[PDB]
Parts: C-alpha cells; sequence; structure tokens
C-alpha cells in the first residue's frame, strides 16, 4: 500500500491485481448481508474454513489484502454483500461450477465440500424448488427472480469484497475519476445534464440544474453532503448499497467535488447501522492510505476530504435544513425559505445535497456517456430504480428493473403471486408519504409523471403488498400513528392536526364513530396539506386520503353498521353461538364479567349484543369452541 | 434604493427590494394577523397564521417571503379565512380556559384574535395540555397556556445573549424549560424580564403582592409610605387611554392619596443622594487612580450578571446602593425617629417598572428595608379596582420633607441620563463653577445606539467615558476592555435595551415607536423643572448636616454601601 | 467525582472538530450506560455550550435517555412489514408478562422494553431482537418459553 503519484500507475497496478486474481482457480461467495447474517452465515463460513483446514487445504484465506497478492491460493473464500434474494438465505455460489445454493446449513458444509468441491456434483435437495411450478433451477440467472432484472447500480454487488480495495480495482473501478481528471468541469457538468439524470430521493429535482447553480457561485468554500438516513421503515436500499460497495459512492462524491470545486464533504449515516458505518470508515481509511484522498491527488492539484457523521434518530432529520442543523449540532427543526441550501447552507456556505443512489450512478455516466444512459426508460425520466418489495408475497428481496416496467408483472411475475393462495387487495408505494393503489390500477407503468397523476409519489421506493385479510382503517391508523410519533412539533398545523386525525381514527375504529367524521377528516387533511411548513406535514395525510378515496365502503361499514368487513377490529367483533355444536356448558356465562349471555342448561345460548364487551373471554374458555368470531 | 412593482388586492405598490409581503401591505392600511413575529426578532414561521394566496393558488407565509416584480397577492380570499379559522380552532382545542382567572385577561392576543376571526363553536374536542405549575421566584410560568411561539427563547438568545431557556421534548408534548426543570434562581437567568414583555399569552406573568399591602393597610398599628420611580409617570397614562409620554404625575399622586397611603414620596431624592455619593467616590478614585474602570451598580440585573458570569470585575463595581434601598434605609432609619415611629411598625412600598427589583428587595444583606414591590400594571389594576377615574383628577404635590427633587434625577428612566447627571455634578466638583446655558446638556451621550462613546474635556483634563445599554453590548464592551485596546474611567451598563422605560413591568404596547415617544416625554419632563443639578437640592444638605455630616463617612459607609459576592456555581 | 477524568479523556479526542456535541453525547452514553446530570454540567462548563442547548438536544432524540436501564434490552420490530403479521400481539404479550409498558424499564430487575423500528432482516416474520441475537418467526406462545429460558 504505497502512495501513488501518477495516473498511469493505477492502471499499471490494475494489471498486477488482475494477474493475482487470475492465479486462483476455485472461488466461493457467501452473503454477508444483514438478513443472511441473522440466519448464521458467519457460523457457516467458520465451519467451512475449519473443514477446509482439516482436509489439508493449506491455502485458505478469508480477506484479499495487499499481502495476499504474492500468495497463490487454490481455494478462496469470499464474503460479499447482499445478493438480492433474501427470502431463503444464506446464499452461496461456487465457481467455475456456477451452482446457486440456497439454505446452506453448517452441517451440510461437509457434504458440500465432499460433493460440490471434490466431485463437481450437485445436490437437488438444496437447490431452489418453486412451489408454484415445481421446476428446479441451477444457475442464478436462470431463476425467474433474476430473469427480469437489469442490474446496473448493483453490477458489482454480490461479487466484490466490500472490505477490499484491490478487489474493486480488479473490476475496473477508479477509472472514471482518472478519465475525468483530464477533462474540464463544464464538460462533466454538461455530460451529466445530457444524461437526463434525476434525483432518486423522491423529489425528482434535476441534478444538473443544482450542479450548474453551484458552479455559477463564486465563493471561497463549498460543501457536498451525501444523505443515507433511510428514515422510511421497510426500505433497505441504500443500506445494502453501502454494505456492498462504498467505493462507488466515494468515487461519485470525488467526481462531484471535482465538478463543482469543493475540497470537503460529509457522509450522513445513521449510527443504528453498525456494518454500514464500519465498512464506510474502513473504505475511507484504505483510500486515504492508498493516496487517492488528500492533497494533490495523482499530481493534479485537486484536494478532497471525507468525513462521517453518525445519525442519532429522528425521521425528520433527513430533511435538508434539518440535516444541516443536525450536522452543526442543534435540534433538527426545519428553517424557513428562502434562502435555500443551494445559496447558503452549512455554516452559511453553498452546499449540494444528494442521495446515495444518485451519487452511485455518476461513474457509469462518466464512463459510458449520457446518451447511452438516456436510451433506457421514458424520455422524460431515464435510468433505472431499485425497489425493495416485501409484505404478503411469496418472494421478498431487492429487485432492480428498468424505469417504466408495469406493476402487474412486478407484483406477480417477479414476486411469485400472493402467499397462501389469497386474493390481492392493494399495495403501498412510497411509505408513510405515499398513497394506496387498489387492484383496478395494476396496469399502470411506473414513472414520476404517471405516479404524480394518480395521487401517489415515488417516495423512497418501498413496496408493501396486503391481502383481503387486513382492515384498511387499521392500516391508515397505523400510518397516522407513526406520523404522529415522528413529528417534531414546531408549527401549529402538523403538530395539532396529526393528533386530531389520530384521535378521530381511534374513535372510528373503537366503534364509537359518529356520522360526519369523513368530511371532517378530509377538511383536516386539506388544511394540513395546504398550511404546513416542511415536507413531512405536507405529505402526512396521504395514506388517510387515499384510503378514504378508494375504500369508503369500509369506513361506512365501520361507522353506520358497527361491523368490520375483514374481521380485524377486536372492539367490533360479534360472536355467534352455534346451536348445533352447543352442549349448554355455560362456561361463557360464568366467565364473562358482564354476563350478556343468558340461557338454559343443555340448550343453545343467546348472545345479547347490547350488553357484550367483546373481550373474547367466552370463545377461549369453552371446550367445544362453538362460539366463532363472526 | 431600488423599487419593485407588485399588485396587492388590485392596488399598485412601490416598495424597496427585500421588503416582505407584510411590510409591503402595511403601507396600504392592511393588517395581516400573526402571533410568532415581533419587531425585534427575525421571522420564525411557526404560527402559520399570516398566509396569503398568490397567483398560482398556494398558501404562502407573508412574514418571511421577499417581494418580487410582477406578483399578484390576495389577502382576504375565502380559502385564507377558512385556513385561519381552522388553525385557531386547532389551537383552542387544547387550551386551559380560565379567562376568569387569567392575569392577561383583556390584554391577551389569542383572545382578541379568537374574537375577531369569528370563532363560536369548536368541533375538535379531546385531549388537552396538563402540567404542573412551580414557583420560579418573581416570574410565574404556566405551561398549560403556552402556544410555542418561541418569542421568549428568541429574545433570550438573539438579543440578550444569555441563553437561559430552550425547547424541551418534541411533538405534542413540547414545552419550554430550563435544564432539568431547575428553578430560575440557580439557572443562568439574570432577571431582566424581557421574556415576560413579549409573551403573547398568559403563560408568563408576575408574582403579585397586593394582598400583603391590603392586609398591612387595614392594620391599625402601622404606617405605610410609598415611593414612585421616575419612569412610572410617563407610561402610567397609557393604561387609561392616553398617548405614551404624557406626564401624569399630579394625577398619580392624587390617585395614590385616594388609595389609602399615608405618605407619598418619590425616589428622585434618593437618586440625588446616590448621585452625590457616586460622584464623590469617582473623584476619590480618579485622585487615587486605582481599580479602573468604574462600573455603576444601579441595575440589579447587571449586578447578577457580574456575579454569575464575570466575577473578576467585583473590585471595580461601585459600592453605592440603588436608590430604592437608599430610600428604604433613609425612611426606616431617619424619618421614623423624627416622626416617632418604631422601626417594626413602618411599612415601605415601592412602585417600579422593573422585575429585578422584586428579587433585589429580598436579598439578605439589606435587612429587609423594603417590604413590598409593585409594578405599573399592578398600580393601574389597583386604581381601576378602587373606582377612581383618572381623566378627571385634580393635580397635587408630593409630601414632605422627602418629596422635592431636581431635574438631574428625572432622567434615570432613559439610557445615558445617569451619566449626564454624574458629569453635571462632577464638572462643578472638579472646577468649582456651574454650567450655564446650553452647556448643561451633553448631546454626545444621547440616542438609542448600542455602544456610545465620548470624551468630555474638563478644564484641560480628558476623561474616557462609555455607555452600553443591553447585555449583549455589555459583553462586547467587556471583551473590548479586557483585551487592552483602550482604557476608560467610568462605564454605565443597563440590562434593558433603551433604559428603564423598556422594563418588564411597563404596560403593554402595540405602537412600534414607543421608545422614541417615551424618551421625548422624559426629556420634556426634565426640561420643565426649576433646578437641573444634584448639589442644588435642599433636603440632601439637611440630611447630611443632621445625620451623616459628610459623604462617604463612617455612618454613610455603614448605611449607604454594600458588598458583592461571587455566585459562580462551578460544575 | 473520579469520572470527570474519564469525561476529559474523550473531551480531547472527539472535540478537535467543529460542532461535535452529538458525538460527545453518544460517547458519554456509551461509557456511562446512561446520560447523567453532573456530566452535562461539566460538559457545559468545559466546552462553552450553555446547558439549555445540551438539555434540548438530549431531550429531542429518543436514542438518548437520562435514566439507567437494565442489562438485557429487548427490541420489537413494529415495522410496516411486520405490523401486518401481528407484531402488536407480540408487544402486548411482552407487556402483559413483564408488567411494564414499552419504553419503561423494570430497573429493580434487569429487563427493558424498546420500540426500535425495522431492523435489518425483514423476511423473518416479525423480529424480536434481545440484546445481540436475532430470533426470527414469532408466535405469542413462544413468549413464555423464551422469557423462561432467559429468566
Ligand atoms: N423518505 C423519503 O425519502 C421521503 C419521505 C417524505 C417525503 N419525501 C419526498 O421529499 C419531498 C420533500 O422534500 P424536501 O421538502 O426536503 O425538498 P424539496 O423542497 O421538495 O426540494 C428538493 C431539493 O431541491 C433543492 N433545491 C435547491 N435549490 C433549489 C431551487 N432553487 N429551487 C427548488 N429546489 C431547490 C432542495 O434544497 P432545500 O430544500 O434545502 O433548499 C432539495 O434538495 C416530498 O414531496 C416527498 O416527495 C421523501
Ligand atoms: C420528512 C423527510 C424525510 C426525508 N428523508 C430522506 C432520506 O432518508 N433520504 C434521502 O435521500 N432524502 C430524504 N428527503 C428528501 C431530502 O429532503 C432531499 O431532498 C433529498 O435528499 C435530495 O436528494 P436528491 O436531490 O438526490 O433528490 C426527506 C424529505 C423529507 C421531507
Ligand atoms: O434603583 C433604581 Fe433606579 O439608573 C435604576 O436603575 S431609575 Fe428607577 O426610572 C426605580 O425605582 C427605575 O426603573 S430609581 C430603578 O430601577
Ligand atoms: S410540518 Fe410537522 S414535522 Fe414539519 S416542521 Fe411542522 S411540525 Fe415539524
Ligand atoms: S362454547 Fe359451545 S358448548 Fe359452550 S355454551 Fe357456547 S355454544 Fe354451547
Ligand atoms: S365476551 Fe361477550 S359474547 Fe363472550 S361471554 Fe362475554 S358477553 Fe358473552
Ligand atoms: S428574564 Fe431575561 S435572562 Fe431570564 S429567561 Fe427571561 S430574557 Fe432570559
Ligand atoms: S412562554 Fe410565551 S413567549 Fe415563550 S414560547 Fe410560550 S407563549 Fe411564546
Ligand atoms: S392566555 Fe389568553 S386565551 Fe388563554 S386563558 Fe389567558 S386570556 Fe384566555
Ligand atoms: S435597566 Fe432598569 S428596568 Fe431594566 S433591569 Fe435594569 S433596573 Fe430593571
Ligand atoms: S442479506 Fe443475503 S441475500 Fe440479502
Ligand atoms: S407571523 Fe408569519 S408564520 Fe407567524
Ligand atoms: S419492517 Fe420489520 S424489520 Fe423491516
Ligand atoms: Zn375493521
Amino acid at each position: 500500500m504505497v502512495k501513488l503519484k501518477s495516473i498511469q500507475e493505477l492502471e499499471n497496478l490494475r494489471e498486477k491485481i488482475k494477474e493475482a486474481k487470475k492465479k486462483e482457480k476455485i472461488v466461493i461467495r457467501i452473503c454477508g448481508g444483514t438478513g443472511c447474517r441473522a440466519s448464521g452465515s458467519l457460523a457457516v463460513r467458520d465451519e467451512l474454513v475449519k473443514v477446509l483446514k482439516r482436509e489439508g487445504f493449506a491455502n485458505v484465506d478469508v480477506n484479499l489484502s495487499s499481502d495476499c497478492l504474492e500468495n497463490t491460493s487454490e481455494v478462496h473464500v469470499k464474503m460479499t454483500g447482499c445478493q438480492g434474494f433474501c427470502a431463503q438465505g444464506p446464499l452461496m455460489t461456487i465457481e467455475p461450477l456456477g451452482v446457486f445454493y440456497v439454505g446452506v446449513k453448517p452441517e451440510d458444509v461437509e457434504e458440500i465440500v465432499e460433493k460440490s468441491i471434490k466431485k463437481n456434483e450437485i445436490i437437488e435437495r438444496l437447490l431452489y424448488h418453486d412451489p408454484a411450478t415445481g421446476k428446479t433451477y441451477v444457475k442464478r440467472d436462470e431463476n425467474p427472480f433474476y430473469a427480469k432484472q437489469t442490474r446496473l447500480v448493483l453490477k458489482h454487488c454480490g461479487t466484490v469484497d466490500p472490505a477490499s480495495v484491490y478487489d474493486y480495482i480488479a473490476e475496473g473501478g477508479y477509472s472514471a475519476i482518472a478519465k475525468a481528471l483530464t477533462m474540464d468541469r463544464k464538460q462533466i457538468i454538461d455530460e451529466v445534464i445530457k444524461s437526463g439524470l434525476r434525483g432518486r430521493g423522491g423529489a425528482g429535482f434535476p441534478t444538473g440544474e443544482k450542479w450548474l447553480g453551484a458552479y455559477k457561485n463564486q465563493s471561497p468554500k463549498k460543501y457536498i453532503i451525501c444523505n443515507g438516513d433511510e428514515g422510511d421503515p421497510g426500505a433497505f436500499m441504500d443500506r445494502s448499497v453501502m454494505e456492498g460497495d462504498p467505493h462507488k459512492v466515494i468515487e461519485g462524491m470525488m467526481i462531484g467535488a471535482y465538478a463543482i470545486g469543493s475540497d470537503e464533504g460529509y457522509i450522513y449515516v445513521r449510527a443504528e447501522y453498525p456494518l454500514a458505518v464500519q465498512m464506510l470508515r474502513k473504505a475511507i481509511e484504505e483510500c486515504e492510505k492508498l493516496g487517492l484522498l488528500g492533497d494533490n491527488i495523482l499530481g493534479t492539484g485537486f484536494s478532497f476530504r471525507l468525513h462521517v457523521r453518525e445519525g442519532a434518530g429522528a425521521f425528520v432529520c433527513g430533511e435538508s435544513t434539518a440535516l444541516t442543523y443536525s450536522i452543526e449540532g442543534k435540534r433538527g427543526m426545519p428553517r424557513v425559505r428562502p434562502p435555500r441550501t443551494n445559496e447558503c447552507g452549512l455554516w452559511e456556505m453553498p452546499t449540494v445535497l444528494n442521495n446515495v443512489e444518485t451519487f452511485a450512478c455518476i461513474p457509469e455516466i462518466i464512463l459510458n456517456g449520457g446518451e447511452w444512459f438516456a436510451s433506457i426508460g421514458t424520455p422524460t425520466s431515464t435510468g433505472t430504480k431499485i425497489f425493495a418489495l416485501s409484505g404478503k408475497v411469496n418472494r421478498t428481496g431487492l429487485v432492480e428493473v428498468p424505469m417504466g416496467l408495469k406493476l402487474r408483472e412486478l407484483i406477480f411475475d417477479i414476486g411469485g403471486g400472493i402467499a397462501n393462495n389469497k386474493k390481492f387487495k392493494a399495495v403501498q408505494l412510497g411509505g408513510p408519504s405515499g398513497g394506496c393503489v387498489p387492484e383496478s390500477q395494476l396496469d399502470l407503468p411506473i414513472d414520476f409523471d404517471s405516479l404524480s397523476k394518480a395521487g401517489a409519489i415515488m417516495g423512497s421506493g418501498g413496496v408493501v403488498v396486503v391481502d383481503e385479510d387486513t382492515c384498511m382503517v387499521d392500516f391508515a391508523k397505523f400510518f397516522t400513528n407513526f406520523i404522529v410519533e415522528e413529528s417534531c412539533g414546531k408549527c401549529i398545523p402538523c403538530r395539532e392536526g396529526n393528533k386530531k386525525m389520530l384521535e378521530i381514527l381511534e374513535r372510528i375504529t373503537e366503534g364509537k364513530g359518529k356520522e360526519g367524521d369523513i368530511e371532517l377528516l378530509e377538511e383536516l387533511g386539506d388544511v394540513i396539506i395546504s398550511a404546513s411548513l416542511c415536507g413531512l406535514g405536507k405529505t402526512a395525510p396521504n395514506p388517510v386520503l387515499s384510503t378514504i378515496k378508494h375504500f369508503r365502503d369500509e369506513y361506512e361499514a365501520h361507522i353506520r353498521d358497527k361491523k368490520c368487513p375483514a374481521g380485524a377490529c377486536q372492539a367490533l367483533a360479534a360472536y355467534k353461538i352455534d346451536p348445533g355444536k352447543c352442549i349448554g356448558c355455560g362456561k361463557c356465562v360464568k366467565v364473562c364479567p358482564v354476563g350478556a349471555i343468558s340461557g338454559e342448561k343443555k340448550k343453545p345460548h343467546v348472545i345479547d349484543q347490547s350488553k357484550c364487551i367483546k373481550c373474547g373471554a367466552c370463545a377461549e374458555n369453552c371446550p367445544k369452541g362453538a362460539i366463532y368470531k363472526g | 434604493m431600488n423599487m419593485v412593482m407588485l399588485t396587492i388586492d388590485g392596488k399598485q405598490v412601490q416598495v424597496e427590494k427585500g421588503t416582505t409581503i407584510k411590510k409591503a401591505a402595511e403601507k396600504l392600511g392592511i393588517e395581516i394577523p400573526g402571533l410568532c413575529d415581533d419587531n425585534d426578532l427575525k421571522p420564525f414561521g411557526a404560527c402559520r397564521l399570516c398566509v396569503v394566496e398568490d397567483a398560482r393558488g398556494n398558501l404562502v407565509a407573508s412574514c418571511h417571503t421577499p417581494v418580487r416584480e410582477g406578483m399578484v397577492v390576495k389577502t382576504n380570499s375565502p380559502k385564507v379565512l377558512k385556513a385561519r379559522r381552522v388553525i385557531l380552532e386547532l389551537l383552542l382545542s387544547s387550551h386551559n380556559a380560565d379567562c376568569f382567572e387569567c392575569d392577561k385577561n383583556l390584554h391577551c392576543k389569542l383572545q382578541k384574535y379568537a374574537y375577531e376571526l369569528n370563532i363560536r363553536n369548536i368541533r375538535f374536542k379531546g385531549e388537552k395540555r396538563n402540567y404542573e405549575i412551580k414557583d420560579n421566584g418573581p416570574i410565574y410560568y404556566d405551561p398549560n397556556k403556552c402556544i410555542l411561539c418561541g418569542k421568549c427563547v428568541r429574545i433570550c438568545e438573539e438579543v440578550q445573549h444569555i441563553c437561559a431557556i430552550d425547547f424541551a421534548s418534541r411533538g405534542f408534548k413540547a414545552y419550554i424549560s430550563t435544564p432539568f426543570e431547575k428553578p430560575l434562581l440557580e439557572s443562568d437567568c439574570i432577571f431582566c424580564g424581557q421574556c415576560v414583555r413579549v409573551c403573547p399569552t398568559g403563560a408568563l406573568a408576575e408574582k403579585t403582592d397586593i394582598e400583603r399591602i391590603y392586609e398591612a393597610i387595614s392594620d391599625p398599628n402601622k404606617v405605610v409610605v410609598v415611593q414612585v420611580a421616575p419612569a412610572v409617570r410617563v407610561a402610567l397614562g397609557e393604561e387609561f387611554g392616553l398617548e405614551p409620554g404624557e406626564i401624569v404625575t399630579g394625577k398619580m399622586v392624587a390617585a395614590l392619596k385616594r388609595l389609602g397611603f399615608d405618605k407619598v414620596f418619590d425616589t428622585q431624592f434618593a437618586a440625588d443622594m446616590t448621585i452625590v455619593e457616586e460622584t464623590a467616590e469617582l473623584v476619590e478614585r480618579l485622585e487615587k487612580g486605582e481599580n479602573f474602570p468604574m462600573f455603576t451598580s444601579c441595575c440589579p440585573s447587571w449586578i447578577l450578571a457580574v456575579e454569575k458570569f464575570y466575577p473578576e470585575l467585583i473590585p471595580n463595581i461601585s459600592t453605592a446602593r440603588s436608590p430604592q434601598q437608599i430610600f428604604g434605609a433613609i425612611a426606616k432609619n431617619y424619618y421614623a425617629k423624627k416622626i416617632g415611629v418604631a422601626r417594626e411598625n413602618m411599612f415601605v412600598v415601592s412602585v417600579m417598572p422593573c422585575i429585578g427589583k422584586k428579587f433585589e428587595a429580598t436579598r439578605p444583606e439589606f435587612n429587609n428595608d423594603v417590604d413590598a414591590v409593585l409594578t405599573t400594571r399592578e398600580l393601574a389594576r389597583m386604581i381601576k379596582e378602587s373606582g377612581i377615574d383618572f381623566i378627571k383628577l385634580e393635580e397635587e404635590n408630593f409630601d414632605s420633607p422627602l418629596g422635592e427633587s431636581t431635574g438631574a434625577a428625572a432622567i434615570f428612566g432613559v439610557t445615558g441620563g445617569v451619566m449626564e447627571a454624574a458629569l453635571r455634578t462632577a464638572y462643578s466638583i472638579m472646577t468649582g463653577e456651574e454650567l450655564e446655558g446650553d452647556k448643561i446638556e451633553f448631546t454626545a451621550v444621547r440616542g438609542l445606539e448600542g455602544i456610545k462613546e465620548a470624551e468630555v474635556d474638563i478644564k484641560g483634563k480628558k476623561v474616557r467615558i462609555a455607555i452600553a445599554n443591553g447585555i449583549g453590548n455589555a459583553k462586547k464592551l467587556i471583551e473590548k476592555i479586557k483585551s487592552g485596546e483602550t482604557k476608560y474611567d467610568f462605564v454605565e451598563v443597563m440590562a434593558c435595551p433603551g433604559g428603564c422605560m423598556s422594563g418588564g413591568g411597563q404596560p403593554y404596547t402595540d405602537d412600534p415607536e414607543f421608545r422614541k415617544k417615551r424618551m421625548e416625554g422624559i426629556y420634556k419632563n426634565d426640561r420643565n423643572l426649576p433646578k437641573r443639578k444634584s448639589h442644588e437640592n435642599e433636603e440632601v444638605k439637611k440630611v447630611y448636616e443632621e445625620y451623616y455630616e459628610k459623604p462617604c463617612g463612617p455612618k454613610a459607609h455603614e448605611e449607604l454601601h454594600t458588598h458583592y459576592h461571587s455566585r459562580k456555581k462551578e460544575y | 467525582d473520579p469520572r470527570f477524568e474519564k469525561v476529559d479523556e474523550i473531551l480531547s479526542k472527539l472535540a478537535n472538530e467543529r460542532g461535535a456535541l452529538i458525538a460527545i453525547l453518544q460517547h458519554v452514553q456509551h461509557e456511562f450506560g446512561y446520560l447523567p446530570e453532573d456530566v452535562i454540567f461539566y460538559i457545559a462548563s468545559k466546552t462553552g455550550i450553555p446547558a439549555s442547548k445540551i438539555y434540548g438536544v438530549a431531550t429531542f432524540y429518543a436514542q438518548f435517555h437520562l435514566k439507567p436501564r437494565g442489562k438485557y434490552v429487548i427490541r420489537v420490530c413494529l415495522g410496516t412489514a411486520c405490523h401486518v403479521k401481528g407484531a402488536n400481539k407480540i408487544l402486548a404479550e411482552f407487556e402483559k408478562q413483564l408488567g411494564i409498558k414499552a419504553g419503561e424499564t423494570t430497573s429493580d430487575l434487569k429487563f427493558t422494553l424498546e420500540r426500535v423500528g425495522c431492523l435489518g432482516a425483514c423476511g423473518l416474520a416479525p423480529t424480536v431482537m434481545v440484546n445481540e441475537k436475532t430470533y426470527g418467526k414469532m408466535t405469542p406462545e413462544k413468549v413464555s418459553e423464551v422469557l423462561k429460558e432467559y429468566s
């Protein structure tokens, strides 16, 4: 790990790394992602390395380091990032056999070594068997899950050690910055503009316009901030991006800093993510040791420094001004505009704030050109997006599709239908700030324009599927409760109206609802949307308003008839006694504190709905259990 | 000065670049409602009650929105009125509503806005605010009436530069608190009272002592005497429908006599006594040339700030008591013996426009000279309660023999007056001749600037003098002095910006030009007196020749001086 | 107090940068287990920041708490992918068995409840993570056996 003083020396060392990697024969990859680590992939790796050591395999190593370049290893053990298919982890891949193994168990490691390593055989019992069809798949690409995916941002994910810089070098990285260092800033900025890139953080504001605005400012100091808060629950895109390859976002940050002319930068990560911050710090220290970060990078004179700021909670800290205040060390209360952070942001200096995914795509645009990038997706919104689909679906994981794919095959073809052979009801797009889409609109292609037309927003990119079992009022109540919990309490509309709406929803869902609540809820939502300060309160009533628009009959049934169509609200349960299966035990009469059931022994009993508290004591205490929750 | 074009409600307007929509529409006689903005503070954007509708059709706050060319603004569209009504209903859905018991009754802004914007039926009924009220000394805080506008925090942080309070918690449960809910006495509070002066609700209020005064008046074995501050006589008439700066001295004396007080005096006699003592001390210090510069000690909040934050300046502080304590000592040590009243059977009441006086009156070192302290608002409430009409009163005079005063002591209610009077006396003491003509006024120390500097030449000797009104300017001056950039000889500090006429005990105002009017009234009152020097007072000479026999004497040093201790609780 | 030297140990490491109050608070919480009062006052004295700002910052975020906890801290997901499949019943079972509400500790004992949202693994049904290990698929019946195993 010696310092570098020329651009060509990086490519000179690239050939040495390529030869060192080519000296190997067998490589095994194990998923090091959080979901697979929760299943015990570290124990699997420890068992596998122990068995290899026992079996006389002297050349076994875990991490590819600088000292490893002079060592020829017959068998190499890797630890990559999240491979994308989290449903049946851990994931293991063997080369050059090209066998994709799922559900690897430590006690199966010995058999895997005996057969898959020594005999070049395959075990059908450990391959994926799709219950829908029963077909057996061997290769990863042949899997229907990966068939429709065009991985561009995650090209290096799942095949490169996140803790090794030489592995990243061997894949062709760190060349975009070398090429850009010979060009002017305006050429790079115009290439980015011509690429048609748009912000991936939800707002959709063009990146090229902000970069040009920062370029036109003549100030001694400028800043760049990379946002990786991920405050939306159920979304783990940037988490996996950081855990897979921090060098990509580091390269994008350096390219942006060179383009606009800033010598300092920050990476805002939440401290709740230990693996991500550890990997980021390790990558930064390795890059600084290698000599690519500091003063006079490769003899050009460009200076750049990187800092990591661990977050400490609040969902509202993702907002730009709140993020700047949190970085400075104050309460994350949003400030008033204008001015904007693109004129005076951190410490009253111009700043550029972008998402992790946005900074990840810059080197690809630099290397391949913006015209190639613009040929994918709709003309008004190019590129691709990463979606994390989960919920009541057969297959859950991280998918990447070209931007414009229809929703029906995204839900069904990739997801493998609805689990337990139930009926699809709705999907939530965007998280707490998004709307609810029913089954009638599954034929809608995904892009900013159509989603904005339909009343929803792109959001973080999380997709949740729900079946006919769930109640929509309870779902809206859960989202409203989360919004109430995550508020900051500075302005009147959000702070008061969110709690008022939560109270109204609780009153409706406890059976005490009164006629005229829907109009009051709509008026409150309209006022909150119109008169809020920041973006958290303006998008707060969206889940409630969408549910009211699409599922008004649920609210009407809850209010007027005191009945839950889905049978999920406990306070509105109506137990029914079956005369045929009744033996006149009388346990329900005895155990109920209010005793709404009165009847004769050895004869069917009658439930008085007026005097019942619906606590469930009757059904669970009688051995026959003829009382069913109807 | 570059002008811009805009249309407000169909009327063309000429305003300079940078002016907000609110200040631009103010020139058309339109008042946009608002609760979280003040003339002393930057816009905050918390109430969201000043929204207007532009050409596009969105609601924008008009308190922090710059003006632009070709803008169309609507201020009274139905949508804006509906939004304002909904926001006020949201506020009033969680208010504890003892408007019968509220000190800010008939003076609250939330109540006036609830009346004007036509609220008659709240649709949102549910959970309310519920906290516990604790004693914080002379300041009463009720978090059940807070609307979280931030005016107190912003005034304590931006202007005063003390930062004694901040926000706590988040969401529906947010509130204003000191670290660990500790009492204000051992926090960083210096008891200036500017936060009480800007609060729009009844959350911040005063601790009243009216009941003790009534129970001491009804006592048939006590004598009650009252002293009036110089600045009360220009702002008391505001409470009865008059303009600021109107002199009501005779009317207030008649009203006080009608209230049951046996003897009514004024503090300006003690002001002249303090002027004499301080001038003698300054002359002796200049002769000795030690412990420079010399700071005044008439402001209790300034003394608290010295004791808490700058404990190394204690040897430089003048040891003379404030006029209130000097008057109390005079009344309870000299007047009682002349009349023949035991010290235990005399009650002294003071009317002050300050809040630090309430805390100062309870310090152990003063041996309980003053028994109670009132404010201008409390006096107005008492006058209205008793039923006396203020417009049609008959002018009267102060009692004897501690009632007559001069003009040099009538300008302690404004910044720079104490320095001017001290210079007036010091010129006569140093030279021996008396100033005549327009030379009496020192126009170089007058105004409303931050730090005022002057160099007065007295028969060939030049003195470096400075005045700093406000805590922030005081800190700036201290930082300038300590670094050794320049040396002074006499420095004045006042905790409130603009002098005692901006104290926390003065009646509430809505005019943005109250300081100028009150200063003009004070100067006009000063200009209409027969005597304009402190050494020309007649009763001060009698008091000296009968009881003390010399300024800075042993008896005077025992009864008219004090000492200070460090309050810096190290952590 | 002898811990004022431990405080000064990190007052020279993570305080060479600009605006590092939150990092200092996190380090103090890591060392002391909780976030006490005299430590806040010492930080205010030795760093120049008034104590009101520090108290407001501490009371803003839910990560910081100013009261000692137990030894084994329990976390339930309660995320948008686990709330659907009955995480609320798991929380209710925990509250009924432990006798303490969520966010409140049993300081006499060593247990503690928490409401951390959307842990790393989303595919393992609702996910209860006690201390440092992941459980996976959960049922309101496994609550008794797991608590008996720990207790
Ligand atoms: N979890 C999520 O990802 C999530 C959750 C809720 C909402 N959202 C999305 O976030 C949106 C609100 O975001 P936001 O309020 O923080 O950003 P915004 O106001 O919608 O604008 C987005 C970006 O524009 C920047 N900008 C810089 N110069 C500008 C100029 N001259 N004109 C316009 N914009 C300029 C903004 O910076 P400044 O604002 O600092 O000037 C910010 O970086 C919502 O509508 C929603 O779609 C995302
Ligand atoms: C409540 C709230 C939460 C947000 N959270 C995030 C987040 O976690 N990550 C993110 O990149 N942007 C978030 N944003 C949007 C940011 O304001 C910012 O606009 C975005 O980072 C800009 O990146 P872009 O220019 O690439 O879109 C949030 C906005 C709001 C109002
Ligand atoms: O004590 C004293 Fe005085 O530089 C001072 O200060 S001025 Fe007065 O108009 C009174 O009572 C007032 O107000 S007499 C005080 O506060
Ligand atoms: S809308 Fe809600 S989250 Fe946003 S500043 Fe106002 S109170 Fe805070
Ligand atoms: S539980 Fe069954 S057997 Fe018992 S009373 Fe009810 S219906 Fe009859
Ligand atoms: S819960 Fe209701 S139905 Fe069941 S025993 Fe009690 S009163 Fe009867
Ligand atoms: S009295 Fe003065 S120092 Fe004390 S809180 Fe109010 S403004 Fe701040
Ligand atoms: S105490 Fe008064 S000034 Fe301070 S935030 Fe509350 S209402 Fe505003
Ligand atoms: S603060 Fe205003 S609205 Fe509230 S009780 Fe007092 S007078 Fe009434
Ligand atoms: S300047 Fe006057 S009103 Fe203000 S604190 Fe000092 S003595 Fe009181
Ligand atoms: S964490 Fe292993 S496949 Fe995602
Ligand atoms: S006065 Fe404009 S938001 Fe309060
Ligand atoms: S929603 Fe449960 S861990 Fe993400
Ligand atoms: Zn229901």
